[PDB]
């Protein structure tokens, strides 16, 4: 059919730019976030790939949980989430954020930051290297390639 | 002089085999360098060294196209190598 | 936000720009470090101090095994403490590094901290080639040190170490003569010695007041 | 023993007062600055080319975790538990009973990676490495789930990277 | 009219995009997503209260001397004229003056910020 | 024929914007010992088109306490003023020819700050506000000097039409004859185009995104389309009054050439100032400006009014 | 690389030659190719406007030489 196969032309070229320009929330909260910095750093250079900080939730398209999210930093985490626009991912990074880590049994600690927001992509470590979260940030560019908006809403 | 540097970007136009080849690196690794083939995988991937390179840059893969089952021309990632040339490629150690 | 440096509330009185009065609301980071402590053996206890000050790992360390060689009434080998002094040091580079660059980075000077963390990368190298990891090394332990330096670390530090003065005279180069970061700084937060003193100041928030004193 | 960072005094000749003139006038330490960016324009970047090219890394590092065997292809853990009573982060979950050929091994053996700390000091306390933390870092899932090992998956971690694993362990085991 | 038809242009064209800008996407728009943003926590007052001015006097003052560029842009054409030595001294002494009020209200701490 | 060349004109600076971003990217990366975009198309010749597409297929976000007229008319003022401002600069023939062509772009570049104050206001929240009460006094502190540095360079020039701009500077650069002049318009280009060390209005590490903080997607993509092409287009009026490049009538394209050399000379220029010094403040940024800038050029402007009657070298125009 | 910025630079450029080239041909183009003319001042317009009237064919630029004398 020329409708499918235009459809799917289109759905390439969208998941083509978003993936290709994502921009993450600059948005760190413990250890991590050094490590996050790392990857920003000469070395590994994240702006080669595209990928770029922006301060503003709404000029965001990643947020990266690099940190402990504590009880009280949860509603405050879950708001900046809400403020992005519409594609945004989260990607989970280090043991606190995964699932609470070495403060899992704590008072004030929440057990991993998926209990707040949806996550697509858990990177294990405390911290992860620059080199991890890097591995992780194009998986969820190779998980971006995969999705098929436009194929699903001409099925419908 | 500037002559002498065109002429090592011909030739290293000229060391991927061709046009096509030379195309084929820069827009399967965004790099075009040439260096001495270290050795092939078992799953296709090949393994290159440079010692003139800077730490760091001294050392790489170009993937294999077909791993396992999966179309691997496009989508690559540092998991596809094995735990020998692992061991190499990350400068655990010096012999590969 | 980027200026909050981690999880600060800062909640500020404004008249216009002119700050009126500042609030510092903490705790976005509390994790019951303490509690758990009393949970947990004294080996068990020692990767916490790594993750205090994440900037300054093997001083945490250095700083929790004093204590309980202290209190174990215990003295490490005269290598173990060389290595510790050498190591503290090169942590000491790394704070610093990280301090400078981000003060810089808030001010608007962006370009220093690309330079200068190509060499805390080289040092967290160095972490990682004697403990296995780049960061959170937990090294430094109440009796020592956990394993002896590989054959080779000492070459490579110094290496590292005969070229880093240059990178320090760029940023100096970037930094100390120009007007535009001596407006941004000169004659902000100035704090008297006698004040810096009761409030409970140390290091260089003391040092910069004139007071003579390092521990 | 200390020095003076800021206690000097500017010379107050007519030539020092002229040459701070043109500095304030022909902005001479900005120019400074902008030649300091110009040269590092020119330098080669620090940048490695991954996937491609990979950050150096040792044979001591710690990575995901693998359980080993002996050379026969009996497994090493023998269920001593100390891995699972040094743990930090109580990541560790062990269940054992005697084997049908009356040995002593595990039943369950669980690490959960995202307790984990990746400290290391399972494998120091393991008296016979049997668990260690081997050098894969790439290992990122989509799930939380995903990351919550059981045996099997450990086994097979261990059975996946044994030629690298011993390889790095003949390399440090002499510093332990 | 060639300049008419340019501005329709640049406008039409900005609102075009505007228009793209809110009509091709998926709108999800719910409470949380547009309530305003205060780097993570609820706003404390209204951001349509009052926002002192401490540049007010500076303010002012720019009204006065933005109405001196008026009458010293026809300077140029003023140059063509026959009475040179009277437009000079006309010229100059408009910006003595103008020199003259910005030194007043310098030694008087006018250019200084209100605290 | 006309609406080909307003075409022929708008969508080419367009273009040049979306490359001027990858362009300041790899400049600011090499300058800080990185590579900068190099994956997404060759050299990163793609990532702009990455960019934009990524920019208008993603959510544009209403804030709730906002006025939206506003809000929305904005953004099209920016971009429309921002596209207006090209049309009378000669490269070597402009598309407009004016009597007053300076006199329009010093009113246009007034008029464009209302679109950031109306941005700023209309989102109705406290870093927007912070960042429009910025832009008032950042105006404050720049316009009077900047119009009077003008009036004081073409006294040389005997008109305020562009196009004589080229026949003034046939011999020699008009920067050989007023280099004091020439440094303080630079400076004070940087701080109209609210650009470092004076992107007081954004005001990243202090103000997380100033004025458009509430901005997302498309207007967004908007705003910044609008600050880079005014970049480029008060860089080449630099150009045109400062380095003026020689016109063969029978051979434009020369000079167009050697116009477009010189603009990205500028632009270049601005990005390697934006990679090597720290934030002024504003108020600094106000007192450099009238402590500094506006008593010298008082005084450059009297001189530059009696040299031409004292050296009998007035122009030639009415 | 940092001659790797180039080709960015190259693509501007381009970019930015192209509204003074297209006007300058649009000028010869629509003037009957002998340039533009220009009219600051009411005289210059005068002249365009006798030219208009005096072309024959209501085109300024169409230029009556001395083969209309007779
Ligand atoms: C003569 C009569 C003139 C009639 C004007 C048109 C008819 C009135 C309605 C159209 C404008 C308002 C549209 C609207 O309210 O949609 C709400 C609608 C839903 O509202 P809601 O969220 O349910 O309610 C929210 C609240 O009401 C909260 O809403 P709010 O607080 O945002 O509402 C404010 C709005 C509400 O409207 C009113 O209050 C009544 C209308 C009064 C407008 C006239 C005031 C005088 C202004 C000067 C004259 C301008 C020229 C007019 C004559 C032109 C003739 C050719 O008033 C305005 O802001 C109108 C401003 C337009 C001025 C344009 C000037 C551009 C300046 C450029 C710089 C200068 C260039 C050099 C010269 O939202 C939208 O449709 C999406 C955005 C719509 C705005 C698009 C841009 C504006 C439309 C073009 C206006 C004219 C531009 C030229
Ligand atoms: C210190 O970190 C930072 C950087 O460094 C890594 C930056 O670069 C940086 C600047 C922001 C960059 C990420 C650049 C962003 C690129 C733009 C937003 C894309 C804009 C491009 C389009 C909107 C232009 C239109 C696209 C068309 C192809 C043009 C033609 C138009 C048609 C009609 C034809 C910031 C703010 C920053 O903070
Ligand atoms: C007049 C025009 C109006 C519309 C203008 C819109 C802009 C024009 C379209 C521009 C498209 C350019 C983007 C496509 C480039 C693809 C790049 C290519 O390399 O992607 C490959 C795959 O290509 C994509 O699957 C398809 C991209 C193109 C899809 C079809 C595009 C059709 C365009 C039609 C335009 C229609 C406009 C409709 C509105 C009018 C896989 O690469 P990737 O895996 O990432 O690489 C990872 C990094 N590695 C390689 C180093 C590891
Ligand atoms: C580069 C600058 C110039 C660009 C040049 C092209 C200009 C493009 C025009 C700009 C608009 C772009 C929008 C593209 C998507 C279409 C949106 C809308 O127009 O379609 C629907 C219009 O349909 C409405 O439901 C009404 C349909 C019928 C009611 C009134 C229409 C009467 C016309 C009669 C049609 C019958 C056949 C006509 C044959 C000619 C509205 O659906 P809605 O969900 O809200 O909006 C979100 C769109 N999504 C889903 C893609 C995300
Ligand atoms: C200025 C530079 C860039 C200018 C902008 C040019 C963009 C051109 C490329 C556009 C690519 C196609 C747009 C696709 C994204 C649109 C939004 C979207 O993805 O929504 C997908 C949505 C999914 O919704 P549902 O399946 O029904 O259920 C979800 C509810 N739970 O499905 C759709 O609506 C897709 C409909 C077809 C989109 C039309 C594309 C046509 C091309 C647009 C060209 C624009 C010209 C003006
Ligand atoms: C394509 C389909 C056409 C539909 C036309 C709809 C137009 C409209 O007003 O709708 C508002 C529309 C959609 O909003 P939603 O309902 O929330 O989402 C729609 C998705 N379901 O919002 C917009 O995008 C508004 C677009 C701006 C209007 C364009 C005209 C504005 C004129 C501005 C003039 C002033 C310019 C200022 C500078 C010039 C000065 C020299
Ligand atoms: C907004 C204000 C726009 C200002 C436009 C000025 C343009 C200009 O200066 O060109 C002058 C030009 C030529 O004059 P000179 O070259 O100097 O000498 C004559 C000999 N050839 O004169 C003209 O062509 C005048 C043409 C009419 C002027 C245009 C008026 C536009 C007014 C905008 C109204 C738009 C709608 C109203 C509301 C807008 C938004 C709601
Ligand atoms: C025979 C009669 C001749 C008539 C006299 C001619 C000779 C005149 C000699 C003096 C000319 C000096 C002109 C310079 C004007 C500004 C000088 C100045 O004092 O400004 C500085 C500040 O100005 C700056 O330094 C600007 C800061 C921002 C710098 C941004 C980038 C730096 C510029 C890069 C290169 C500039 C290239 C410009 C030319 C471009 C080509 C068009 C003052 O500030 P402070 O040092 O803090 O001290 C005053 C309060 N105590
Ligand atoms: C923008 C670039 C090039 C770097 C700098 C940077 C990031 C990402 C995130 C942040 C950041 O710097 C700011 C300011 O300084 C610290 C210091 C921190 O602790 C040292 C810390 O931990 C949460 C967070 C921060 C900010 C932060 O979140 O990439
Ligand atoms: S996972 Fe480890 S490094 Fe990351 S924030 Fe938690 S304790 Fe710090
Ligand atoms: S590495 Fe540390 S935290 Fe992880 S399982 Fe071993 S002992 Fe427990
Ligand atoms: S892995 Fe080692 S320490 Fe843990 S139970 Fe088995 S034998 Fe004991």
């Amino acid at each position: 059919s020329r409708g499918e196969y235009v459809v799917a032309k289109l759905d390439d070229l969208v998941n083509w730019a978003r993936r290709s320009s994502l921009w993450p929330m600059t948005f760190g909260l413990a250890c991590c976030a050094v490590e996050m910095m790392h990857m920003a750093a000469p070395r590994y250079d994240m702006d080669r790939f595209g990928v770029v900080f922006r301060a503003s939730p709404r000029q965001s398209d990643v947020m990266i949980v690099a940190g402990t999210l504590t009880n009280k930093m949860a509603p405050a985490l879950r708001k900046v989430y809400d403020q992005m626009p519409e594609p945004r991912y989260v990607v989970s990074m280090g043991s606190c954020a995964n699932g609470g880590g070495y403060y899992h049994y704590s008072y004030s600690v929440v057990r991993g930051c998926d209990r707040i927001v949806p996550v697509d992509i858990y990177v294990p470590g405390c911290p992860p290297t620059a080199e991890a979260l890097l591995y992780g940030i194009l998986q969820l560019q190779r998980k971006i390639k995969r999705e098929k908006r436009l194929r699903i809403w001409y099925r419908r | 002089e500037l002559v002498q540097v065109l002429r090592r970007g011909l030739q290293q136009v000229s060391g991927h085999g061709g046009l096509r080849g030379y195309l084929r690196v820069l827009f399967r690794a965004n790099d075009v360098r040439v260096g001495t083939l270290v050795g092939e995988d078992k799953y296709g991937n090949k393994y290159y060294e440079d010692n003139k390179q800077f730490f760091g840059r001294h050392r790489w893969v170009i993937y294999t196209t077909e791993m396992n089952g999966r179309d691997t021309f496009w989508d690559v990632d540092g998991s596809m190598v094995p735990p020998e040339w692992h061991r190499w490629l990350h400068c655990m150690t010096d012999d590969p | 936000h980027p200026a909050a440096h981690g999880v600060l509330r800062l909640v500020m009185e404004l008249s216009g720009e002119m700050v009126r009065k500042c609030d510092p609301h903490i705790g976005l980071l509390h994790r019951g470090t303490e509690k758990l402590i009393e949970y947990k053996t004294y080996l068990q206890a020692l990767p916490y101090f790594d993750r205090l000050d994440y900037v300054s790992m093997m001083c945490n360390e250095q700083a929790y095994s004093l204590a309980v060689e202290k209190l174990l009434n215990i003295q490490p080998p005269p290598r173990a403490q060389w290595i510790r002094v050498l190591f503290g040091e090169i942590t000491r580079l790394l704070n610093h590094i990280m301090a400078v660059t981000t003060h810089a980075l808030d001010i608007g000077a962006m370009t220093p901290f690309f330079w200068m963390f190509e060499e805390r990368e080289k040092m967290f190298e160095f972490y990682e080639r004697v403990s296995g990891a780049r960061m959170h090394a937990a090294y430094i332990r109440p009796g020592g040190v956990h394993q002896d330096l590989p054959l080779g670390l000492l070459d490579d530090i110094y290496e590292f170490s005969k070229n880093f003065s240059f990178r320090i005279d760029e940023l100096e180069e970037m930094l100390t003569n120009n007007r535009i970061w001596r407006n941004r700084t000169v004659d902000i937060g100035v704090v008297t010695a006698e004040d810096a003193l009761n409030y409970g100041f140390s290091g260089v928030m003391l040092r910069g007041s004139g007071i003579q004193w390092d521990l | 023993t200390y020095k003076f960072v800021n206690m000097r005094e500017p010379s107050m000749d007519m030539k020092s007062v002229t040459d701070r003139a043109a500095q304030t006038l022909l902005w001479t330490e900005l120019v400074r600055g902008l030649g300091m960016t110009l040269s590092y324009l020119f330098r080669e970047p620090a940048t490695i080319n991954y996937p491609f090219e990979k950050g150096p890394l040792s044979p001591r590092f710690r990575g995901e975790h693998a359980l080993r065997r002996y050379p026969s292809g009996e497994e090493r853990c023998i269920a001593c538990k100390l891995c699972e009573a040094v743990c930090p982060a109580q990541a560790i979950t062990i269940e054992a009973e005697p084997r049908a050929d009356g040995s002593r091994r595990t039943t369950r053996y669980d690490i959960d990676m995202t307790k984990c700390i990746y400290c290391g000091f399972c494998q120091e306390a393991c008296p016979v490495d049997a668990i260690v933390e081997g050098p894969n870092f790439e290992f990122s899932t989509e799930t939380h789930e995903e990351l919550l090992y059981n045996k099997e998956k450990l086994l097979n971690n261990g059975d996946k990277w044994e030629a690298e694993i011993a390889a790095n362990i003949q390399a440090d085991y002499l510093y332990r | 009219m060639n300049i008419m038809l340019t501005l329709l242009t640049n406008v039409t064209l900005a609102s075009l995009l505007v228009l793209i800008a809110f009509w091709l996407p998926q709108l999800n728009a719910y409470s949380e997503k547009t309530s305003p943003y205060e780097c993570g926590f609820d706003p404390m007052g209204s951001a349509r209260l009052p926002f002192s001015m401490k540049f007010f006097l500076v303010a002012i003052t720019f009204l006065l001397f933005d109405l001196e560029i008026a009458l010293l842009l026809p300077l140029p054409w003023a140059s063509q004229t026959n009475n040179l030595k009277t437009m000079l001294t006309m010229a100059l002494f408009l910006l003595i003056l103008l020199a003259a009020s910005l030194a007043y209200e310098w030694t008087q701490k006018g250019l200084e910020w209100a605290e | 024929m006309f609406m080909i060349n307003i075409l022929s004109l708008i969508i080419p600076i367009l273009l040049a914007v979306a490359f001027l971003t990858l362009v300041e990217r790899k400049v600011l990366g090499y300058m800080q010992l990185r590579k900068g975009p190099n994956v997404v198309g060759p050299y990163g010749l793609l990532q702009p088109i990455a960019d934009a597409l990524k920019l208008f297929t993603k959510e544009p976000l209403r804030p709730a306490t906002s006025s939206i007229s506003m809000f929305i008319i904005a953004p099209i003022l920016a971009l429309s003023l921002a596209l207006t401002m090209w049309v009378p600069l000669p490269m070597p023939y402009p598309l407009i020819n004016m009597n007053l062509g300076v006199l329009f772009m010093l009113a246009m570049s007034s008029l464009a700050v209302y679109s950031i104050l109306w941005s700023g206001w209309a989102s109705n929240s406290k870093y927007a506000l912070i960042g429009a009460l910025r832009a008032v006094a950042q105006t404050i502190s720049y316009e009077v000097t900047l119009a009077i540095i003008l009036l004081s360079v073409l006294l040389m020039n005997g008109s305020y039409t562009l196009s004589t701009l080229i026949t003034t500077q046939e011999h020699i650069w008009m920067i050989f004859t007023s280099w004091p002049l020439a440094m303080m318009w630079f400076i004070s280009t940087l701080a109209e185009t609210n650009r470092a060390p004076f992107d007081l209005t954004e005001g990243e590490s202090e103000l997380v995104s100033g004025f458009n903080v509430e901005y997302a997607a498309g207007p967004f993509a908007m705003f910044f389309m609008a600050e880079y092409a005014n970049i480029i287009m008060m860089n080449a009026f630099t150009a045109i009054l400062f380095l003026g490049a020689s016109h063969d009538p029978h051979t434009p394209e020369l000079y167009t050439i050697n116009f477009v050399l010189k603009t990205l000379a500028l632009t270049i220029t601005f990005l390697w100032i934006r990679a090597s010094y720290p934030r002024f403040r504003y108020d600094q940024l106000m007192h450099l400006l009238w402590k500094s800038f506006l008593p010298l050029t008082l005084a450059l402007c009297m001189w530059h009014i009696s040299l031409p009657i004292m050296t009998a070298s007035i122009p030639p125009q009415s | 690389m940092w001659f790797e910025i180039l080709p960015g630079i190259a693509v501007m450029a381009a970019c930015l030659f192209i509204p003074g080239m297209a006007t300058a041909h649009i000028h010869k183009f629509t003037n009957g190719g002998k340039e533009k003319r220009v009219a600051h001042f009411s005289y210059q317009w005068n002249l365009m406007e006798r030219d208009r009237r005096i072309s024959g064919v209501n085109r300024y630029h169409v230029t009556k030489g001395l083969e209309n004398i007779d």
